[PDB]
């Protein structure tokens, strides 16, 4: 599941890449900066991949509540 | 560069108006004379043939039952 | 008749004459509650009024102060 | 025999023989004209108090002015509504039912009636370009279903098991043709030859 | 593997663009190294990345089966499932080609920020390639209408003087028509619950339905194919837009409209295609008919190449709803040649001469095969494969597309054959007063096609003679793939 | 689009009277009934000339 | 290597069924372009014998013009949308 | 399965005036104020009152 939050992680480079530009400074300034952003979205990708597999064990469950009411109008 | 084009005023003009004839032009009884033969009245007459025919012409591989040549000739004099 | 807007003709034509019809507007909307109310022997009825009443009370004190500093915006030189 | 083209309409609740009892256009078109005549003549009476009251506010004229409506308008826009509800309702009884063009055909002459009175220092052809225009809007406004197509919306379908909520199989063949929404693997092919046609692929060659 | 890597090192090297050129912007003006040149170190790796782009494409080309019915290299990237078959494939290619070409077009001819430009090109090569390899109308849908978004910002920053006509031209012509192809795809959506090319390919609808989707699509595939009366947009665009604009605009963006209807007409809506078919040849065959003559007309030099590109694809549209194979491979091959002879045009008239003398009148320019050979031999080898010369890869396609078209229809299917006389008249016309007569008297002697432009030209016509002499190449791989769109029931 | 947006920049002007008419015509569509609908479309359509 | 044809008719299989299904319509289209190739061995005949018949060639190539002439219309492409979607039987 | 679950949740039951969901769970009326028994006109009983309509969760 690592992979998942590498790819957060470099969602969180690009954000801060992308913030130099605006500030129209060096993409080398300060390099501290591109471990805080990253690590912040590594936060909200952990975060954000628990809500999608909370999401999942719900849908299946009210899918099968659904399955059947398709069954009783089916008939 | 180095402009290599003896450019003209007059054909510029002409390369304007010919451009912008959009400007002038006016729904008058002349354009709808035209506008009318174009938009509707050739394709309406070509509508018709092509749905006329649509499906009439059996012509892959068509054969003939039917002779081509007389045999019998019948003199005048 | 007042399907030809006629109510237009009865406000004048200064900001606190608008101010006035908007509480004479709402005091309709407070009798009719107190009338059913009272037909019907229901408090419930009687608790809304009172806070329409209280309500439209708030809202006069606030359109009033945007008034007020509206009118001392304009006079509002001072070099004296 | 006559050509095949396509049908490119939403479905409508269609009318049994028999059924569409007609409405009185003599009627409905006088509740119209009679109306309107009193809102927009009575309206007119109460923006005179208006101006009597405030004239020199610059504010007040402002607003009052664009409301106003010149003598001819009060006189045009009646007369045009009640003839486009003369004219929409007399339509409706000549084609057993509302149609597009019925809607377009009174919308267009009934704006022409109207335009004429209130836009006389026009072009005539000015006016015809306008009406034409209004006839489009209230042909495609009927077109398109009214404001909803209500019943045969697919959520109506759909609740009365008319839509694609069953599936669909090779072995079951409808000899009837399926309902507007109804989307199935196979078919007769009589309703293709009914749609088509014989001739450049079908049937034959 | 092919979509994961075709988005990942693309986006990898726009990233890696845009880090170079904008390190130095910083509170202090900067002349830095990367500037140098006009850029030329920013170019080449634009320039590269083309190259890159196509080697992809082939890595899996070779995986490719003729023999195989069916979506091949079938892959899921970003919950989208892609593949390819016989006729997405030679579009993907054609696309990847003309991306090295659009930007070796525009090398030294724009007043500055070149890496913006390359970055652009290279952003539309891709979207419109990936366009042809997915697999619903959603994401058809989604990789038909982005390409605005560079397009309409590439015509208006390096546009010419009506650029800012041109720009809200193309943004709202391909948008206000595409909107209404959405509807239809919506609608798919609803009733059907997915809109998978597949799953949608084996369901029948209600002959009243079938013809509200086909209006609504049609409407969107007529504006990108420009279809009479809505191709009002494409002369102007072209007469504007930057070179390289013109060659993606006219080799690419005209061949998705055909493409769209292989996806979304022919296979699922069949029934209704059959009807419409007597219709869509009228609006074609006037189409074909009224282009070639308002072309006789005309006074911008790039202009008249742009009518000659609608004159073609309704070529191309009367051959592909010809319901035979003939019509069918004729259609996709004039696509194929199209997309390299159209681009050449524009060279020849919107980047030769355009980039020595600045002006697009057509009056200014005369004899020009005496001090300008090379360039009148190229104007005149492109004008005889532009109207359908039998060794050119435009006869096999306007012959088999005249072909269908009489097999599906004898009597006014015939009318496809005044495509061979009108294509001449037009063109004929440009070619034979340009390198006629006395050399021009406003014109002066400069430069005849430098060594980049032969290039551009070479490779241009090479592929263009290869599917003319031998159009078997093409044949091969569309057999299986194109005998798949024919609906005919036979007893 | 010149003459339509013409018609509509004249209306947005800030004026106690203007904001407080329009509110009170729209109680109309409260009393009347559904099927009037389309002529207030055409009345409307026609104030716009 | 050759591949064999999957040998499969849309009027015993289940649409639902979609790899089937498949294999219905990758038989119907393998069958036809065989009939193509069967037509253009035929056509090949054809030529050999007007070439060698000369004046004759009415006479000896006689039933392979009548033929030729005979499976034209039908031995063509015609794709497998034709037949999935519509019922003959019906 | 895509277009399975869709046709699954994107489907909307037919709501009339007959079938609708109420959020009240229980009878009021009780106890009041003052003069809880008025007229004696609750005929409501609360000691031997029916199970309400509990609501359905359809995650659990
Ligand atoms: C460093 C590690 C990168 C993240 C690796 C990872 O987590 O895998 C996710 C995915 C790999 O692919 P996979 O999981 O097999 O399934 C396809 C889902 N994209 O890989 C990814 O999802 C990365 C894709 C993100 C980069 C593409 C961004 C798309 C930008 C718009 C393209 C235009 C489309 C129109
Ligand atoms: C003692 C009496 C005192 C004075 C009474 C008269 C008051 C003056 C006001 C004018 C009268 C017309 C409006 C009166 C109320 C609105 C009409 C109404 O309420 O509907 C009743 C009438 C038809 O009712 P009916 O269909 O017969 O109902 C039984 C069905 N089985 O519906 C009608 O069609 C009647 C005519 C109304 C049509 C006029 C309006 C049509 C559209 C013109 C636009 C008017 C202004 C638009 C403003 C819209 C603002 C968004
Ligand atoms: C009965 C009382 C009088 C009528 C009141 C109607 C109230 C409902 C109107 C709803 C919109 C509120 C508009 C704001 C109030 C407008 C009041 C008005 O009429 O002012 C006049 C104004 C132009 O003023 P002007 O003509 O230049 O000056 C007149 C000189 N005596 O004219 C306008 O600007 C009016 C046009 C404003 C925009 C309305 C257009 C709405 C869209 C309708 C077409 C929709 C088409 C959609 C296509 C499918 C459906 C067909
Ligand atoms: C259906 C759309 C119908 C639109 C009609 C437009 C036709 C037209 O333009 O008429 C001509 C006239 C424009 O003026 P002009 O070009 O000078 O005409 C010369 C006549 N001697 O036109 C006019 O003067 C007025 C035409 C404007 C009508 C626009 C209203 C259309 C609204 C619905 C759109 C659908
Ligand atoms: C520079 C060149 C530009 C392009 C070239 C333009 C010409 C191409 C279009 C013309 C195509 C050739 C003419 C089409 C007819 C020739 C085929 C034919 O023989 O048609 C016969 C067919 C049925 O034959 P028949 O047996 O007589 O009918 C009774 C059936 N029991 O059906 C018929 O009876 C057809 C009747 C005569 C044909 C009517 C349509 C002819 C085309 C008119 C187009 C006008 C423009
Ligand atoms: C100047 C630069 C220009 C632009 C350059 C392009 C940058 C590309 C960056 C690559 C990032 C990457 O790879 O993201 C990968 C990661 C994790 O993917 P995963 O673990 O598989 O999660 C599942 C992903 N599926 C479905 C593909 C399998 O997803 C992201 O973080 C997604 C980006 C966030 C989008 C916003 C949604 C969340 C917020 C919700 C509020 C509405
Ligand atoms: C550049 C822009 C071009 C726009 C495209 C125009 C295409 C027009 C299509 C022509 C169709 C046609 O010709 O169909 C003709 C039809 C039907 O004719 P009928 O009288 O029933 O035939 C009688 C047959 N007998 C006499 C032999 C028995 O006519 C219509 O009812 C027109 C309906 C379609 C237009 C709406
Ligand atoms: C495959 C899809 C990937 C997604 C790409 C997203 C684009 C964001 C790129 C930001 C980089 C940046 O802002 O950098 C700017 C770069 C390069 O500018 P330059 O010439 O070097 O600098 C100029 C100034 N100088 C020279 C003085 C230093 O130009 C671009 O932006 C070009 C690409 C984006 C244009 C169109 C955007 C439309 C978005 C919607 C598409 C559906
Ligand atoms: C192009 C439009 C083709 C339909 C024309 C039509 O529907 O034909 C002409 C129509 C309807 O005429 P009708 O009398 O109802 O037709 C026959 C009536 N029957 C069945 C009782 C015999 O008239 C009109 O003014 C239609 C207004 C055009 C609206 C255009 C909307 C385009 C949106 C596209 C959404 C995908």
């Amino acid at each position: 599941m690592i992979a998942s939050l590498a790819g957060w992680g470099l969602f969180g480079v690009t954000v801060r890449a992308y913030q130099q530009g605006i500030r129209k400074v060096p993409f080398s300034y300060y390099p501290l900066g591109y471990v805080y952003s990253a690590l912040g979205w590594v936060a909200f990708g952990y975060g954000f991949n628990l809500w999608t597999e909370r999401n999942d064990k719900l849908l299946e469950k009210r899918v099968e509540k659904l399955k059947e009411s398709r069954n009783l109008r089916l008939s | 560069g180095p402009h290599l084009l003896r450019e003209d005023a007059s054909f510029q003009r002409y390369g304007q108006l010919r451009d912008n004839l959009a400007t002038y032009w006016k729904f008058n009884r002349k354009a709808a004379r035209n506008v009318f033969i174009f938009l509707v009245a050739v394709p309406a007459g070509l509508g018709y043939l092509a749905y006329n025919y649509e499906g009439k012409t059996p012509f892959v591989g068509k054969r003939r039952t039917e002779p081509i040549f007389e045999q019998d000739y019948v003199p005048r004099k | 008749m007042d399907l030809i807007l006629l109510m237009l003709v009865a406000v004048g034509l200064n900001i606190i004459d608008i101010y006035i019809m908007i509480e004479i507007l709402i005091m309709g909307c407070t009798v009719n509650t107190i009338y059913s109310a009272s037909l019907d022997n229901d408090m419930i009825g009687l608790i809304y009024s009172l806070i329409q009443i209280i309500i439209a009370g708030v809202e006069s004190a606030i359109g009033l102060s945007i008034l007020v500093n509206y009118n001392r915006i304009r006079n509002s030189e001072e070099i004296e | 025999e006559q050509f095949h083209l396509p049908q490119p309409f939403w479905p409508t609740t269609k009318t049994k023989e028999g059924e569409y009892v007609p409405k009185d256009s003599i009627r409905e078109a006088s509740k119209v004209f009679i109306g309107s005549g009193v809102l927009l003549g009575g309206m007119h009476f109460r923006r005179l108090m208006q101006y009597k009251k405030g004239s020199a506010r610059p504010g007040l004229a402002k607003y009052l002015n664009l409301f106003s409506l010149s003598k001819s308008q009060l006189i045009g826009f009646p007369v045009a509504l009640g003839a486009f509800s003369f004219l929409s309702h007399s339509f409706a009884n000549l084609q057993e039912g509302q149609t597009a063009t019925g809607e377009f055909a009174a919308s267009s002459i009934a704006s022409l009636i109207g335009l004429s009175i209130f836009r006389t220092k026009k072009p005539l052809s000015s006016n015809v370009a306008i009406a034409v225009g209004m006839g489009s809007l209230f042909g495609f406004l009927t077109w398109a279903g009214n404001f909803n197509l209500g019943d045969n919306s697919y959520r109506a379908a759909l609740e009365a098991g008319n839509g694609n909520e069953g599936g669909f199989d090779n072995k079951v063949i409808k000899t009837e043709r399926q309902g507007f929404w109804e989307g199935v693997y196979r078919r007769p092919l009589s309703q293709t030859v009914e749609d088509l046609g014989e001739g450049r692929g079908i049937i034959t060659q | 593997m092919l979509v994961q890597n075709l988005i990942i090192f693309n986006i990898i090297g726009i990233v890696l663009l845009v880090l170079l050129n904008n390190n130095n912007n910083g509170i202090l003006n900067k002349k830095s190294l990367l500037t140098i040149k006009n850029e030329l170190k920013l170019k080449q790796i634009g320039l590269i990345i083309s190259i890159i782009n196509i080697l992809i494409i082939i890595e899996n080309w070779i995986g490719f089966n003729s023999n195989y019915y069916g979506f091949q290299n079938i892959e899921r990237f970003l919950n989208i499932y892609w593949g390819i078959d016989g006729i997405s494939l030679l579009l993907v290619l054609l696309t990847l080609i003309l991306g090295p070409i659009a930007i070796l077009s525009n090398w030294k001819n724009l007043k500055g920020y070149y890496t913006y430009y390359v970055i652009s090109i290279n952003m539309l090569v891709i979207l419109m390639a990936l366009n042809f390899i997915c697999l619903d109308l959603v994401s058809f849908y989604i990789l038909f209408e982005s390409t605005l978004a560079p397009l309409f910002l590439l015509i208006g920053i390096y546009g010419a003087n009506n650029k800012n006509k041109a720009a809200y031209y193309v943004l709202i012509y391909t948008l206000a028509s595409s909107l209404f192809m959405l509807l239809s795809i919506v609608i798919y959506y609803i009733i059907i619950n997915s809109t998978d090319y597949i799953y949608i390919n084996n369901i029948i609808l209600s002959i009243n339905l079938q013809s509200l989707l086909f209006i609504g699509i049609i409407i969107g595939i007529a504006v990108k194919t420009p279809l009479m009366p809505v191709h009002t947009w494409l002369p102007t665009v072209h007469s504007e837009s930057p070179l390289g604009g013109s060659i993606l605009l006219a080799g690419v963006i005209l061949k998705l409209a055909i493409y769209g209807v292989i996806r979304l007409l022919l296979p699922n809506l069949s029934e209704i295609s059959m009807m419409f078919t007597p219709i869509i040849y009228i609006i074609s065959i006037l189409t074909l008919i009224y282009s070639s003559l308002i072309t006789l007309k005309q006074t911008d030099l790039k202009v008249i190449i742009a009518y000659s590109s609608i004159s073609h694809l309704a070529v191309c549209m009367i051959g592909i709803f010809a319901n035979n194979l003939i019509g069918i491979n004729g259609s996709l091959i004039l696509c194929l040649a199209h997309g390299f002879v159209s681009p050449a045009l524009f060279i020849l008239v919107g980047g030769i001469l355009y980039d020595r003398y600045h002006n697009r009148l057509i009056n200014y320019y005369q004899g020009l095969s005496t001090f300008m050979p090379i360039f009148s031999i190229y104007l005149v080898v492109f004008s005889f494969c532009n109207t359908g010369t039998p060794l050119s890869g435009n006869f096999v396609g306007e012959f088999l597309s005249i072909t269908g078209a009489v097999i599906r229809h004898p009597i006014i299917g015939s009318l496809t054959a005044a495509s061979v006389l009108l294509s001449a008249c037009y063109q004929m016309k440009l070619t034979n007063r340009l390198t006629g007569s006395v050399f021009s008297q406003y014109l002066h002697i400069t430069n005849d096609v430098t060594n980049r432009e032969i290039f551009l030209l070479n490779w241009l016509l090479i592929p263009t003679i290869i599917i003319g002499i031998y159009p078997s190449f093409v044949t091969n791989i569309l057999n299986l793939a194109s005998s798949t769109l024919i609906y005919s029931v036979l007893i | 689009s010149t003459f339509i947006s013409s018609k509509l920049n004249k209306l947005v002007f800030l004026n106690i009277g203007f904001i407080l008419e329009i509110i009170v015509l729209s109680w109309l569509l409260i009393v009347f009934k559904v099927s009037l609908l389309k002529y207030i479309l055409l009345l409307i359509i026609f104030i716009i000339l | 290597d050759h591949v064999r044809s999957p040998n499969v008719s849309f009027d015993d299989i289940d649409y639902n069924n979609s790899q089937d299904l498949h294999n219905a319509q990758e038989s119907l289209l393998r069958e036809q372009w065989i009939r193509v190739s069967a037509l253009k061995v035929c056509r090949k005949a054809l030529e050999s014998c007007y070439k060698t018949s000369g004046p004759n060639h009415y006479e000896d190539c006689r039933e392979i013009a009548e033929k030729y002439l005979n499976m034209l219309p039908d031995h063509r492409i015609q794709g497998f949308l034709g037949y999935q979607k519509n019922d003959p039987s019906k | 399965s895509t277009a399975d679950l869709y046709g699954l949740i994107s489907f909307t039951p037919k709501r009339d005036i007959h079938h609708y969901v109420i959020r009240v769970d229980e009878v009021p009326g009780k106890h009041f104020p003052t003069n809880t028994t008025g007229n004696f006109g609750n005929t409501v009983d609360f000691e031997n009152l029916e199970p309400r309509r509990k609501p359905i969760n359809p995650y659990l």
